[PDB]
């Protein structure tokens, strides 16, 4: 629902083609006709609102903890988190 | 000196041109005045193949390094009317070049058709390329990313000898102007170095057991960093007895294989 | 004027023998103008001798 | 600091000194645009060596004068952002067909800032202008480029044929002498145009001005070093031909690198202070 | 350092050996016997202690 | 480009153009303010036809320098836009006697924005200041006037008369000439005043500035558009009298309306270029 | 601007009055630095009462010129904050051997602020450059003193000693005269430097400029006031001997203490407006 907006409709086909299949416990499963709707729209609003009010509550050190950690110590968990952090 | 020489500001040199400020600046650690052209990596590797594999294996740690005082030597040999006055007998020409240079050029380099002056003046033309005095340089290099994994703060000390010569034996006539400087695991011979300083000759004559070439007579405290060197005692243990054979020359190269994890993964694929 | 600077450089510093005339030596005849400029750094007389030595070698290098 | 030359009489020496004192105020600041000044070197009149040497001194003193003036862009670079911020507040109230599409352009316009390097400076000038002209065209409902990878060319909007032909003479005359610009008597404002359009037009003008100054300056700067190596490579061939004390002295001066115009400064200062010694190597008269 | 290298040898004090200098003189069959006093320094192949 | 006057000697034409080229530097930038310039036209000395034509040339050229200099308070406008936003963060924290009565003024303050039309800006600041200058009165629990039809005279609160007199003479000197604003040395904040009130004053200052410049500019332009229309209205009468080819030619040049200053610039650009053909119409000396 | 003197010859008064208008232009801006001007004052040509009074006029007028040429660092002082934030812009990205120590220096660099009052900045600069250079050395891994109570000297990093001479000579010519600024010392090399050092050196030069000007003005005022307050005491003790009206008028003027910025400027006007009347007391010629 979040990716659907702000993306070209052809890109959305490629994403939904894979977001629907789930390999939990070695079995695969597929969501039956997942469709963007109003029922997802109100949840889009509540998720973007809570997730944006989260951004304006973390302390100066709470956000900085990862930078502080990677500059001093490294492990496998930290490698992928260095990736999701885009650039620096 | 006490601070790294990285700043490109501190390095420059001028050749073929009058540099009185540089010539006076001799004997100063500061601006080292390094020649323009830098060694390409491939011949940089050949230098390490030669001085670090070939020479210690063919000399068995008998070699030693030493610098010449050019300031008082070149002014001593040259600076005679015979060389200041140059156009664009056999003994009367000996006087012209002097007793100091006659010992060097008389038999070593002169043909029956080239007089002593026509031979020794060819030497004079190399005076225009003179560089600084002998000086030692430290090289504080951290190890590569494949090896700096454990102990990241390690930094490898080196003690290369800028502007120096390898020395098979003590110079007989330049003995007034030579400067013995043992610095390396090899190139630290007591027999050469004691011939050039009473300070080291008394040291060895009180301590005869340091005469030994194998594990050197203890180098200066500046130069005695056994653990931070790249090449530790087994290298001189090996070069001390190894037969001066080509395969005993190559085997130092096989002693030089790194213990990187990438060195291990690469070396093992070869079935070495 | 400067003729005294040139004599002071030829004799106090370079200590050239009287047989080495300033007029005779052209490669010295040009360098005197340059050594006169560097009025400092006259304390080390061993540098100017080797500099003039290498300039004389500059004078006669065919290669 | 004083330049030196070999063959020329003091009249032409003073002519070049005056040519160099008045460089910024001279139109067409390009030595290759003044062939008579290079003829002043006395080509075909003096020896090949002296011609080459007075030319090398001309190029070295010219490049040194370029570095000496070195056109600063501090005030216009800040005026460009001050001008840029205007279009955002002019466009907020305006109604668009798809306000999100234009909010993207206002956001591209409002995050504009200049990196310390002079290299990245021209790119912001172009990205903001692409974001602004497209905005002004959405303001007029005019056709927009749609093909992938295609972009609207930066061009003034709703301005007369004579008026753009007139401002382009100015923007071109910036290229031939960057250090000084004369602001147009004509003002880009129009009573018929929307205020956003006028702000966009003034923004495009400052952007094209910054781009014309930057590109021409870097072009001259690299061209000077190209001619300098061109000269030193030939001059060494000339000096090798006749060995003597002084001919062999200039070669040992020329052995050094030519890159990095501070190195050209080094070569010029070492070449001047040691001029007295090799002046006789070059034939004159 | 080059100039003052004779100054080091004026002191007649004998210089104590490092450990890995003392570690080499053992034969390959005697390196493992208890008489080796440097056995605890060989903790790890890739890192000398 | 080259203004053309019939019976005016170069001593006076040079004066008339020197009056224009330095207009940003003179106090009291009004053509009527300087009556000597109106006398340089040759009125009561030249014939009426030539008198009206020289007055008309002066008015078109003065209007042109107005359109050219064209004040643009953007750099101050953004500072005003920031200070208004700070005023609400100050007014929200400070306890009020009436939570809801001040809610109206604070929401009015949140709604400020600058319309795509420049002309609306002076209104916005006005509705901005009624939003604030009243509110600060509630800040001190002062009893502000509530009689209908008077709103609230704009005024600085809790300030020295020495300071308000100086700031008033500053706003007046900006009022007469709006281009070379002189930066103040005054520090409008006072530690004695409430922290909110220092912000209200630093807001009201820039608000008065933007209002005064926009009002004075519109006031000059609204007058010149009447002046040129009067000059053409009187000059077409004089030109009707002569049937000479050039006398009909000038009436055809005057046919176009002077409204929309763009036409005031077009008429001048045209009236210069064809000056040679009809100059025969007007008597000389 | 209406200075007068008692016994000086008119040609000598010309040089002293012209010294006011050419003050800032010349090097060595200090009244003692020019002894000729003080021999011009009238020692041994005029009586002691005339000499001590003449020096009052010169010192009050010199203090007046110094305040007219009010040295105004705020234009450069704003740019210092741009350069300092630009230094932190690279302190974060740059890797260090130990970062948890340099983080303290980056935080301490973020602290720097400019008070509207001048007198504290010569402290803040020192708090920054020491924190900045301790950073910059760690860029190139310079050996750092650990001995407690030691401050690293403030010096340019990786700038050639001949370059450092040329830049510190300009700083010394700044300490000679705060009004004249020649930031023409830009020879830094593109290749020879690293990302931090390129900006650390320019920040150090701007901080040395700001502090040198602040200290130079402070020295000038410190000497001016102590000199004026002593000349007033000498003259007041001098006129006590006379009884005649014209002399007592002077003591009645000089009772007022000169200690203030505004009090010397009030005393000089009050001592100038009433010059016609008390000049009789001081013997002249």
């Amino acid at each position: 629902g979040l990716f659907s907006l702000d993306r070209s409709y052809e890109e959305v086909k490629a994403a939904v083609q894979q977001l629907q299949t789930i390999t939990f416990r070695d079995a695969t499963f597929t969501i039956p006709d997942p469709v963007i709707d109003q029922h997802l729209l109100i949840d889009m609003k509540t998720a973007c609102l809570s997730m944006s009010m989260v951004a304006n509550l973390a302390s100066e050190l709470t956000m900085t903890y990862v930078r502080k950690l990677a500059l001093e110590d490294s492990s496998m968990l930290l490698v992928k988190c260095q990736e999701l952090l885009m650039r620096l | 000196d006490r601070q790294p020489l990285n700043p490109a500001n501190i390095e420059a040199r001028h050749h073929g041109v009058s540099d009185v400020p540089r010539l006076g600046a001799m004997d100063a650690d500061e601006p080292l005045f390094v020649d323009d052209y830098r060694a390409t990596d491939d011949e940089w590797t050949l230098q390490k193949v030669f001085y670090l594999c070939l020479m210690p294996a063919m000399t068995n740690n008998r070699a030693c390094g030493l610098g010449l005082n050019l300031k008082t030597l070149l002014v001593d040999l040259f600076y005679r009317p015979a060389f200041l006055l140059m156009p664009a007998s056999i003994a009367a020409q000996r006087q012209a070049v002097g007793e100091m240079l006659t010992e060097l050029v008389e038999d070593v380099a002169t043909d029956a058709h080239t007089p002593l002056l026509q031979a020794c003046r060819e030497l004079f033309l190399a005076v225009q390329f003179v560089g600084e005095h002998v000086k030692v340089l430290e090289v504080r290099a951290p190890l590569d990313h494949a090896q700096r994994q454990g102990l990241p703060d390690f930094i490898s000390r080196q003690h290369v000898l800028y502007n120096g010569c390898c020395v098979v034996t003590a110079p007989k006539t330049l003995i007034e102007y030579s400067l013995p400087v043992p610095f390396h695991r090899f190139y630290s011979n007591p027999t050469i170095c004691a011939a050039l300083s009473d300070d080291i000759k008394r040291y060895v004559t009180e301590f005869p057991h340091y005469h030994r070439h194998d594990g050197g007579f203890p180098l200066p405290t500046a130069f005695a960093h056994e653990y931070h060197n790249w090449l530790r005692s087994p290298f001189s243990r090996y070069s001390a007895t190894c037969p001066n054979v080509l395969h005993s020359v190559m085997t130092l190269a096989a002693m030089l294989y790194k213990i990187s994890p990438v060195s291990l993964v690469l070396q093992t694929k070869a079935h070495i | 004027k400067r003729d005294e600077k040139h004599r002071h450089v030829v004799n106090v510093v370079l200590e050239l023998p009287t047989e080495i005339s300033e007029a005779t030596h052209p490669v010295l005849a040009t360098m005197l103008s340059k050594y006169t400029r560097m009025s400092s750094l006259f304390n080390d007389k061993c540098a100017f001798k080797l500099d003039l030595l290498r300039m004389v070698a500059v004078s006669r290098t065919r290669r | 600091m004083s330049l030196q030359f070999i063959g020329l009489q003091r009249r032409d020496v003073v002519a070049l000194v005056n040519f160099l004192r008045h460089l910024t105020q001279k139109p067409d600041v390009d030595l290759e645009a003044h062939p008579k000044i290079l003829k002043k070197c006395g080509e075909k009149r003096l020896h090949r060596r002296t011609v080459l040497f007075n030319e090398l001194m001309l190029w070295l003193g010219y490049y040194r004068e370029l570095r000496f003036h070195n056109p600063d862009l501090s005030s216009v670079l800040e005026e460009f952002e001050v001008r840029c911020v205007a279009v955002a507040r002019r466009g907020y109230t305006y109604p668009f067909g798809d306000r999100g599409k234009a909010r993207d352009h206002l956001a591209v316009l409002d995050r504009t800032e200049f990196d310390t390097d002079v290299r990245h400076d021209a790119e912001i000038v172009e990205r903001a202008l692409v974001s602004a002209v497209i905005l002004a065209k959405m303001s007029v409902r005019e056709t927009l480029v749609t093909a992938i990878g295609q972009t609207e060319p930066i061009a003034f909007v709703h301005l007369k044929d004579t008026e753009v032909q007139r401002i382009e003479e100015n923007l071109e005359g910036v290229r031939r002498n960057m250090f000084c610009v004369k602001p147009l008597d004509l003002n880009l404002d129009r009573h018929a145009n929307t205020a956003l359009v006028n702000a966009v037009n003034k923004l495009v003008y400052t952007g094209r001005l910054i781009m014309n100054v930057r590109r021409s300056w870097e072009e001259l700067e690299r061209k000077c070093l190209a001619r300098i190596q061109e000269r030193c490579k030939l001059l060494v061939k000339e000096l090798r031909m006749c060995l003597s004390f002084d001919s062999n002295y200039c070669r040992n001066i020329l052995k050094h690198a030519v890159e990095n115009g501070d190195s050209a400064d080094t070569l010029l200062e070492l070449l001047i202070e040691d001029f007295d010694i090799y002046v006789d190597s070059f034939p004159q008269s | 350092a080059a100039r003052r290298i004779p100054h080091f040898y004026r002191v007649r004090r004998e210089v104590p050996r490092t450990v890995n200098e003392m570690k080499q003189d053992f034969v390959v069959t005697d390196f493992y016997k208890v008489g080796n006093i440097t056995l605890y320094t060989e903790l790890h192949p890739f890192f000398d202690f």
